[PDB]
């Protein structure tokens, strides 16, 4: 009783883990784009703006 | 004095050439030929016997060669006594429509800072009867205090509720700078602060001025109007020698306005796309407001923060020219959390055991510590769960929980609101209250009953109630 | 799949210095 | 006076016509009194950054050339005044009696006039000194986030040379420089307050370089202090510099040159940050023997947001500087204070500038710190006493002996007595949270019953197997009746 | 020499006016007046006869008008067998206080890069003793060598190895060029050297040759440092048909230099904010420093990585410019493990089965497999738990921890550091003990006695030790 | 969208006098100022073409400005100017729920409350989809 | 590295015109552009000190039209042309496997499918490091 018992729990835990990282990883994922295109931006302002004060 | 002729006109950047004598620089220049008052500030002298300046109201209508009058001084406004109860614009005019403020002395907007030997080293704890702030980061006395927060987090709500507890009480005068934000908040202010009677429109018994730069405004009238504010401010601080609390609201207003000209005053842009000159003239504005030997001036200042984000220039540079910095955060106002204060952020400089005491310190710092262990552990709870931990991290769990939950306070602005009385708490209950909490006396009690309550008597009363 | 998504690789539990790294580096 | 005509003056920018004999980078003398420095050299017009406010100045206004390239009143009757950036008193007791005038750009020490660290620079916290030593003439970035307590390490570095200054061995007296750099007027006199209370101001000359003060003054403020150290440094005499908020400079250095229309980079800051900080820091060594034998020590401090490290000035700086103290948030908010990260805080040893009755406790607590760093990580306790329960307790236990309070610098014989008490492991039967409570009554019980010790410890400079059977009567007899 | 005038001083770029013939770009230009020397590197042709002049050293005093000689060619720096032992500068004035460097031959340090008839094919192996270096990455006779790392992670300690193993050893001279370093470290070189005999100040047998432009220097003389050093060295390579060492401290600074003046001599800023002309400068600098058909230069560069991060443009341009390349990890140096050689990012291209042989090639390979699967399984670790894997897992995890422990090597020259006296591993005991540890022979023996030690009969030994104190 | 960038940025103005009217006469209006994010991208689009710096995601550091006139310009007027309003319900659209992103904390910033909705609740069929946990009016 | 850029620049075109030889005669050629990213920052270098307009990463807007105007070369002419082919096999070096940088996406969208290689493979024993899954042939 207590090895079936403690099989489903185990595969319950993990299936609920792997749901919390699924919403973390979704959250992170939004996140990174955010990032990456406010990186892109970031650059073409300083290059435009060593450009114009040339 | 001297007339010159306007030359261009781009957005609040006026480019006038003066015949002769060129006005210094931030003189105050008044365009003749216009319905309403329209002052100029002179900003750079470009050359050629040509001055460049910054519009305090709208350009529209200017046209090139449009005469403009030197008046001799900078921007002046009236200041006194008289000025306590009246509302005022960037330039001094009364706007509240009671008749003209007839001052016997009128002050510069522009002055120098007080000097090193001039200012006061004095710190006492302004109890606020807030929570958090007087545990975690204490108010101090005469000390220039920082609401930071980003949109929608409560900093007005914050600093409505410093009015109520402080400001009603407060023997001296005040005086409440609107900056760059809502004009209906400050219709409401101003009518409710009629009601409460600071502003007394019979007798003159009112305690509390008012200058109002609101974000209709265009942006040079913006990046001035907290120096109006700030000087009427100056003047009860030198000449009357009275305390005055400077309530300033979204100081991140004053350096969003210099951005916005500084692209049309002839600027390379800094990071982001800020003025370059950021940290100068936020540092003249801030160092003015400071106490002196001759008065003080608690300074409790809003600034926003861009995108709730605190590396941004302007709330980054902000952060060295307070005593206490109150952050607050969204996320903790997600959880439900009001006020949102963040626990670990949030500083001061009179959290002294010196200062503040033993007993307020040692408790303060392990409340920031269980806290702490708390945020440590929320990846391993986040993922596994919490079952996959010590019950004694179980323990500091649950404890943070019900100290996060503490921290919560009922506001007295808030509630038309949530609906739930006041609650002001005197400092001593709320250091004995997380004394009990830390301890563990109310582990028994649920989390739930923590929330949005008094001292920590109401939390037994609601636990027992949550039958 | 679509090259373009970020792809995680070996060590990034670790790499990452957060608490389950630090949990392995002690266990 | 070879003068010229203010075309245009902007935000503290004039673009003098004329100076036809102006040299660069010297200071000139504008009508209304202002001074200025020449930076931009242009075939037409100088462009000349005033230091101060630039509304007296208007187009027009004659600039007299003052002769000589921008330089500072040096020397030791600045002690115990708290100057500006060009010299001048702003304390209010009176003119700076200086006879010598250095110029604040000068050239660093080169490879010749310099000699290996050896002198330690004890700094009173125990942290410091004993995991992340510093010695005389070694460069020390003092990097961390808001409100950690870099300033903190460095008023108490500041108030612990009090016992050497007021001794009689000018070897050991080390006069001290503070440069506040952009920090506001009220917290630079509450540093003096606290220095004054402590008697630390009469072996300091405080540079401040404020907020309001303009954004050439706040560049050119780390220069003036570290050419009054040099003053000490090449007369034999030693020093220590506190550059306070070094990324203060680089943004006045940014708004400097941006208004100079220099062309930006990386952040907006000019490409020569990385110069702007290098000619400061290269500047601090410890002179040979032929030279004087002199030394200055320098501490800048770096606010890095977020706990960002990786950031421009803070690579920059870091890269410059011989070892960097991490202060971080998360430890602050933890209960460790003073907030260094030993495990990321390196420094190095400075050959041996580490006193041996420190290094004998020092290195068997660094192996121990660094055992239980790397096993008490978890938090999620299973079972094995012997192996970690033994090493966790045991750093627990150091851990509370390096929390020290402030402005309370300790001396380098009691941190010897504690550390040792610590790691021999005759306070591992010592409750956790009463560690502090032992340290503090321990270094009572010692500084007045065994000040002997103390002195011999001292004296000496090592601990001798002698001097250890006495530190172990003490330990053992004040641990059997520490608690009554 | 059509004497020219100063137009305008802006920082380190100084623009004169040459009313007679304009000198051609690359040209030294004298400043008359001053009291030391002050050598202007034309770099533009701006036109109207003036020339934008990088200055090589301070601009300060400098008054527009002020009269400038041309030299006629590029900056010439002393250069034989008289600039063994002696320091140099980047315009080759004698800074170690012994006198003028009194050398027949001059040369100038800019100068045309070997043709590619010139290149040499052959690979040798240079065993330098380091167990990661010569098992995983081994370095090659003539070959470049690369040093990557952040800052603090071991380079300028590994440089100084590699100059106590090799340099003192190898018959041929060497030359040290330390680009944008601290000025501390260049004395302690210095001294050190004189005690080790490599710099004699009273006899004539110096085997080393000091080139400095430190950080304090400007930007300017930081960007030219490396190229005098590499001049001194191809004149050890090209009229004196020897072998050399150049040891470059964070070339780096050579591109950083760069970065800080081209703003002001007009460029637009390029990725990041490095100058446009970065990859082309670094080669040009780069395919100088090769070993030609008449002689080979083993050349060791220190290359600083900007906050550790190697996709960054200065770093990741001379990767393709070295041989042999040696990362190293502030992860593993956090660790304790030292040197902190990251064992799956070095590359040599001498590790070839052909070339350091099958047995060579085939443990070295499996140690880095063995450490891939052992990055695997920490993921693993991380959630099941370690009481949890394989047994097959287990003995993999330890045998790699092990292996990690191996690498560790204590350095003579930081045994001021660790406090353990330095050890040199011959190739084939690397080789040797490190296939001993993949078999599992050393499975018993645990994990703390493979850490600081020379040989596998140290680490056995070790254990012993830990046994008796048990 | 076809319509000039200049031409999307008078628009929100253009519609905001024309219900002033009815507030300075007395009279009740309601303006919904639908895709205002559009406008703020139509006003970056004139400001980088009038070679104004960009700041952060590019937008001109004005565009808090563009906005804040318009909104403020929507109030209730006293008995004494007539006792209208002008009743406002300005339009942003996030993206991925990014209600910290520029525009939308900037928009948040001027009005006197927010009704969100959310694309779960929308897929999930509760429709309308409105966050009664975020929505909030002042 | 030590010939100047527009050497560089000009070297991949150089070698395509000498491939279009065979391919245009009935002969079949393959064509190798080791770092094509090289040739694009010789071509950055150029267009930058040419004062040409910058663009992403500093690369000039054209950088995608260099790329597509020299891979595109690569064809299978028809009978009546000769039948000769001219197989391109350009190289990009990613960094850390950044894919979606301005030159590999640029490469990645001109070219008929990619061989994608992971350092993780190439110390996992898998040599060739060939990524089965990310490689593709269109
Ligand atoms: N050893 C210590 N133990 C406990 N608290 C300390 C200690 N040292 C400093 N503090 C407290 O930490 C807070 C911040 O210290 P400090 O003023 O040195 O920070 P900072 O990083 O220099 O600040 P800022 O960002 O204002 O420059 C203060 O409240 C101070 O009293
Ligand atoms: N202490 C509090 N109790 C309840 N609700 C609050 C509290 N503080 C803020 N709020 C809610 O969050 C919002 C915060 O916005 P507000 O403080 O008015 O402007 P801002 O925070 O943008 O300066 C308020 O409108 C209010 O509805
Ligand atoms: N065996 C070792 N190899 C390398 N560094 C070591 C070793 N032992 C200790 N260390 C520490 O690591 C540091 C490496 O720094 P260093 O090489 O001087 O700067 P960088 O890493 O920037 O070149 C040394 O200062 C030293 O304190
Ligand atoms: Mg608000
Ligand atoms: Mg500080
Ligand atoms: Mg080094």
């Amino acid at each position: 009783e207590s090895t079936t018992s403690e099989q489903s729990a185990r595969m319950t835990a993990m299936d609920n883990a792997s749901k919390n990282a699924s919403e973390m990883i979704d959250k992170l994922t939004l996140t990174f784009n955010r990032t990456r295109q406010a990186v892109i931006t970031k650059e073409l302002i300083e290059i435009i703006s060593g450009a114009a004060a040339l | 004095a001297a007339t010159g002729r306007i030359v261009a006109v781009i957005g609040a950047v006026v480019d006038v050439q003066f015949d002769e004598g060129l006005p210094p620089i931030l003189n105050a220049l008044e365009v003749q030929g216009r319905e309403t008052r329209l002052v100029l500030e002179v900003a750079q002298h470009l050359g050629e016997s040509t001055v460049r300046t910054i519009a305090m109201d709208g350009t529209e209508g200017l046209v090139r060669g449009q005469k403009v009058l030197d008046s001799g001084a900078p921007i002046k406004i009236p200041v006194g006594p008289e000025t306590l109860g009246r509302i005022m614009n960037v330039i001094g005019e009364p706007i509240d429509e009671r008749g003209p403020i007839k001052t016997k002395q009128f002050a510069a907007i522009h002055a120098e800072a007080p000097e090193f030997m001039e200012m006061s080293v004095e710190q006492e704890i302004l109890v606020t009867g807030i929570k958090v702030v007087d545990l975690l980061a204490p108010y101090a006395k005469g000390g220039k205090i920082g609401l930071f927060g980003g949109a929608g987090v409560g900093k007005t709500v914050l600093i409505m509720e410093l009015i109520n507890n402080v400001a009603k009480a407060h023997g001296g005068y005040s005086v409440f700078a609107g900056v760059g934000e809502r004009t209906r908040e400050g219709n409401d202010l101003y009518h409710e602060m009629i009601e409460s009677g600071v502003i007394n429109l019979k007798d003159a018994t009112s305690k509390v001025a008012l200058v109002y730069g609101q974000m209709n405004e265009p942006p040079g009238a913006r990046a001035r109007v907290a120096l109006t504010g700030l000087t009427v401010a100056e003047y009860f601080r030198d000449q009357e020698g009275q305390d005055v609390l400077l309530f300033i609201d979204n100081i991140f207003r004053f350096t969003q306005a210099g951005s916005e000209v500084s692209a049309l005053l002839g600027r390379i842009p800094s990071a982001v796309g800020y003025q370059p000159t950021l940290a100068t003239d936020m540092g003249t504005m801030q160092e003015r407001i400071t106490t002196t030997k001759k008065g003080s001036i608690t300074s409790v200042q809003a600034i926003y923060v861009p995108a709730d984000d605190l590396t941004d220039p302007a709330p980054a540079t902000t952060f060295a020219h307070l005593d206490a910095t109150t952050v607050l955060s969204r996320a903790i106002a997600e959880l439900g959390i009001y006020p949102a204060v963040d626990p670990l952020d949030s500083t001061s400089r009179i959290m002294d055991p010196n200062i503040v005491g033993s007993e307020h310190y040692d408790v303060a710092r392990g409340v920031q510590k269980i806290l702490q262990d708390y945020k440590s552990l929320q990846d391993i709870i986040a993922i596994l769960g919490m079952d996959e931990l010590s019950e004694e991290d179980k323990l500091t769990v649950s404890r943070a929980r019900k100290i996060q939950r503490f921290l919560s306070q009922p506001f007295q602005v808030a509630e038309v609101f949530t609906g739930h009385l006041g609650k002001l708490v005197p400092l001593k209950e709320t250091i004995k209250g997380f004394q009990q909490i830390l301890a563990g006396e109310y582990d028994h009690l649920p989390e739930q009953a923590f929330y949005m309550v008094g001292p920590i008597e109401e939390a037994v009363a609601k636990a027992d109630k949550l039958a | 799949d679509t090259p373009e998504g970020v792809r995680s690789g070996a060590g990034a539990v670790r790499d990452a210095g957060g608490a389950f790294g630090k949990k392995e580096q002690a266990d | 006076e070879e003068t010229g005509r203010v075309l245009s003056i902007g935000d503290g920018i004039a673009r003098v016509h004329g100076l036809r004999n102006v040299q660069a980078e010297e200071m000139v003398e504008f009508s209304s009194g202002l001074k200025g420095m020449s930076l931009n050299l242009e075939p037409d017009n100088v462009g000349v950054v005033v230091f101060g406010n630039d509304k007296l100045i208007k187009e027009g206004d004659i600039v007299k050339r003052t002769g000589a390239i921008v330089d500072v009143p040096v020397g030791e009757e600045l002690l115990g005044r708290v100057v500006d950036a060009l010299g001048n008193a702003i304390d209010g007791k009176g003119p700076i009696g200086s006879k010598t005038r250095r110029r604040v750009g000068l050239k660093a020490p080169g490879i010749i006039p310099r000699i290996s660290v050896r002198e330690p620079m004890q700094t009173g916290i125990k942290a410091v000194d004993s995991l992340v030593p510093i010695g005389r003439g070694q460069r020390e970035l003092i990097i961390g986030d808001r409100q950690t307590g870099k300033t903190s390490i460095a008023i108490d570095t500041i108030i612990n040379q009090k016992r050497f200054n007021d001794g009689t061995d000018e070897k050991k007296k080390l006069y001290c420089i503070y440069v506040a750099i952009g920090q506001k007027r009220s917290t630079v006199a509450q540093l003096v307050k606290r220095l004054t209370d402590a008697d630390a101001m009469k072996y300091t000359i405080v540079v401040s370089a404020t907020a309001s003060d303009a954004a050439p003054l706040q560049y050119l403020a780390p220069y003036s202090g570290c050419s009054m150290g040099e003053y000490f440094r090449d007369n034999g005499k030693h020093a220590l510099i506190i550059y306070d908020d070094l990324s203060k400079q680089a943004v006045a250095y940014r708004q400097m040159s941006l208004l100079l229309r220099r062309p930006p980079g990386r952040e907006a800051y000019p490409g020569d940050v990385f110069y702007l900080h290098s000619r400061l820091l290269e500047r601090a060594a410890k002179m040979n023997d032929a030279f004087g034998g002199g030394s200055l020590t320098a501490l800048p401090v770096i606010e890095t947001q977020a706990g960002d490290v990786s950031a421009y000035i803070p690579t920059n700086v870091i890269s410059i500087t011989d070892g960097q103290i991490f202060l971080e948030t998360e430890l602050f908010y933890k209960g460790i204070r003073p907030a260094i990260n030993v495990g990321l805080s390196v420094s190095r040893v400075g050959s041996a500038a580490q006193t041996r009755a420190m290094k004998q406790v020092a290195g068997t607590m660094k192996l121990e710190l660094a055992q239980y760093r790397e096993v008490a990580a978890f938090a999620q306790f299973g079972d094995l006493d012997a192996a970690t329960q033994q090493l966790l307790s045991r750093g627990v236990r150091l851990t509370e002996l390096l929390k020290q309070g402030q402005y309370a610098p300790m001396a380098i014989e009691e941190q010897v007595a504690v550390i040792y008490a610590g790691v021999r492991g005759y306070l591992d039967k010592l409750e956790p949270s009463k560690i502090t409570k032992f340290e503090n009554a321990f270094l009572s019980h010692v500084i007045s019953q065994h000040q002997a010790l103390l002195g011999k410890i001292r004296a000496d400079g090592k601990i001798s197997e002698e001097t250890d059977a006495k530190l172990k009567e003490i330990v053992t007899n004040f641990l059997a009746g520490f608690e009554a």
